[PDB]
């Protein structure tokens, strides 16, 4: 059986209003952050960061600061925006370059540096939009190069998080038919009927925890308690954390968003149940 | 002192709290337990994923022991909880036809009120169906069976055990003036009049740490007696920081209200709670009264 982890994901760059990545991070509330969203992409050499008005020139010493106090950082690509798609072997290569190059451990001439020499630690597909002819198989295998566990460079935490329904749309089962993804993280707050913390999520969690032994699973929760799949903290306590961690691959948990937590503290209970 | 003895002597039914086999087996806890505390609820044996882990194969064995030692201890229990959308097993959300949901709720409802017949108090029968906003949670009950699943519940209950009280229990019930605590009277008092056998409301006053304040928690206990609902009850109370005002404001909250029978706080030391870094109970870590229970039992000598 899984256990507790102590590992707690959170979104961030959707809501200007939820301070600086650096805060964040000081909160000493999350083991991970994900910048969200790298939200235009393609076949025609075009990309844009979508960082909803945040202070760009703060980010890269926020992210060495993150880094600084043990706390990694990640880009999630995509969203549910319908600017971007990966149709063949090349785009997801001129990706996985601009990626490099723009934000990893790459430095040409001919590709800016947003947040100068900070270094990221992972990517992320948020994948709500594609097609079975998208290519991000190519792009995980190229990102998973560079994920190094000991040695020269540095871990590259390779993520996807999906629908709470199992099976997944086809795009997203060739990327993670890969093998090498290191983390799933489910999202159960959204209106799916079928498919939330209200109705479904077990059925699902168990299918996905199944098909992917060798990557950990994160359940993902909305920090909004407005929300109408929100879960009280005590039904994580006695209800979500003990059900998910029941599976060997149990990763952690997962908040939507920074935003939300900042306002309500859900990740002050949160991170002593993931 | 004994919290319950003093509550019954003020004109309440009783003062208790949650536990289970592991909790009642400790010999410290056990022993708060016994002198304090006049009712229990099961914090998870009597949930339906532990009672009926697979259709129709039911299990009994922690339930059991709980209600043997409330039984041998002159103690009574709140029987937790029939129908619930969380900590229920994953077979009764894949049930995907409204009339084989109808079939499985009734069913578990009557074998589970039936074998507990005569012992128990009260019944949480629905637990937790309204959402903040005041509608229904989408639960596999709600989405299959509409509004009716609640009625066919506590049918079933009433039929399964004519003496248990039947409740409907929910949190966040703690502003009058809350959507939540509108919805959850406004429902009552329709269902009431359609002859729903409701015996009462719980509300489980789960306060966190930016909460509405406990000056509220008067007006909204009251706003839910004046249903006509028969009885009231506080069902889970803990309150992060355990201020001994707010503790007081919650046992004035249910003196005031006449049709408020008790309350039961959600264990007994702060180290066993779901909250235990909020330190939110009556006794700390090492089993000792805290300032919220010495102030509790001011209140009442
Ligand atoms: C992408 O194309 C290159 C060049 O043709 C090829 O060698 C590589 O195997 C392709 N990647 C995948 C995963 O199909
Ligand atoms: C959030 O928690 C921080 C301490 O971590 C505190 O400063 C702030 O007031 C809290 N917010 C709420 C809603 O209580």
């Amino acid at each position: 059986a899984g256990g507790k982890t102590g590992q707690v994901t959170v979104f961030w760059g959707r809501n200007k209003a939820e301070g600086s990545l650096r805060e964040a991070c000081d909160s000493g509330m999350y083991t991970m952050v994900t910048m969200s969203f790298l939200d235009v992409f393609g076949a025609n050499g075009k990309y844009h960061l979508d960082l909803s008005g945040h202070d760009l020139s703060s980010v890269g010493a926020d992210i060495k600061h993150c880094q600084s106090k043990g706390v990694p950082v990640s880009l999630s690509i995509g969203g549910y925006g319908t600017g971007y798609s990966l149709p063949s072997n090349r785009s997801a290569l001129d990706l996985f370059d601009h990626l490099w190059n723009s934000y990893f451990g790459g430095s040409k001439p001919s590709v800016p540096r947003p947040f100068g020499d900070a270094w990221l630690d992972g990517v992320d597909l948020f994948l709500e939009h594609g097609t079975p002819a998208d290519r991000y198989d190519v792009l995980a295998l190229e990102l998973a190069k560079h994920n190094i566990r000991g040695g020269p460079g540095k871990p590259l935490h390779l993520t996807a998080t999906v629908r709470c329904g199992y099976p997944p749309a086809a795009h997203v089962g060739r990327a993670l038919a890969t093998g090498i993804f290191e983390r799933v993280h489910v999202r159960t707050y959204e209106s799916d009927k079928w498919c939330n913390q209200n109705l479904g999520w077990e059925g699902s969690w168990d299918k996905w925890t199944a098909a992917y032994p060798a990557t950990r699973f994160y359940v993902g929760l909305t920090a909004d308690d407005k929300s109408h799949q929100w879960v009280h903290p005590k039904n994580v306590y006695y209800g979500v954390a003990p059900v998910a961690q029941k599976k060997d691959n149990y990763g952690g948990i997962m908040l939507w968003d920074r935003y939300f937590d900042k306002q309500t503290n859900y990740s002050s209970l949160i991170k002593y149940y993931a | 002192a004994s919290l319950n003895d003093l509550f019954v002597a003020a004109g309440k039914s009783y003062f208790g709290t949650c536990s289970d086999q592991a909790l009642l087996q400790n010999s410290q806890n056990e022993a708060i337990v016994a002198s304090q505390f006049g009712v229990i609820t099961p914090e998870n044996s009597m949930k339906w994923d532990a009672l009926e882990p697979s259709q129709g194969n039911f299990g009994w064995s922690g339930a059991d022991y709980l209600v043997d030692y409330a039984t041998q201890h002159n103690k009574k229990v709140r029987g937790h909880t029939l129908v619930w959308h969380s900590q229920l097993p994953s077979w009764v959300s894949s049930i995907g036809d409204a009339n084989t949901l109808r079939s499985v709720m009734t069913n578990h409802i009557n074998e589970v009120v039936g074998r507990y017949k005569g012992k128990i108090m009260h019944w949480d029968v629905v637990n937790e169906i309204f959402n903040e906003d005041g509608t229904f949670r989408n639960s596999v009950f709600y989405n299959l069976l509409g509004e009716d699943f609640v009625r066919i519940a506590f049918e079933t209950a009433r039929a399964a055990d004519p003496d248990a009280k039947l409740y409907i229990n929910d949190y966040n019930l703690d502003s009058a003036s809350y959507a939540k605590t509108q919805a959850m009277a406004s429902y009552v008092k329709k269902w009431l009049a359609e002859g729903v056998p409701i015996d009462g409301i719980g509300s489980q006053a789960h306060y966190s740490s930016s909460h509405w304040s406990s000056t509220e928690a008067a007006g909204a206990l009251s706003s839910l007696a004046n249903t006509g609902v028969s009885e009231v009850a506080i069902t889970e109370l803990d309150i992060a920081g355990a201020a001994s005002s707010d503790y007081l404001n919650l046992l004035n909250a249910c003196l005031n209200e006449q049709k408020c029978v008790g309350i039961t706080v959600w264990g007994v030391s702060d180290k066993d709670s779901w909250r235990a870094s909020d330190s939110p109970l009556l006794f700390d870590g090492n089993y000792q009264p805290k300032d919220a229970y010495n102030a509790i039992v001011n209140a009442l000598s």
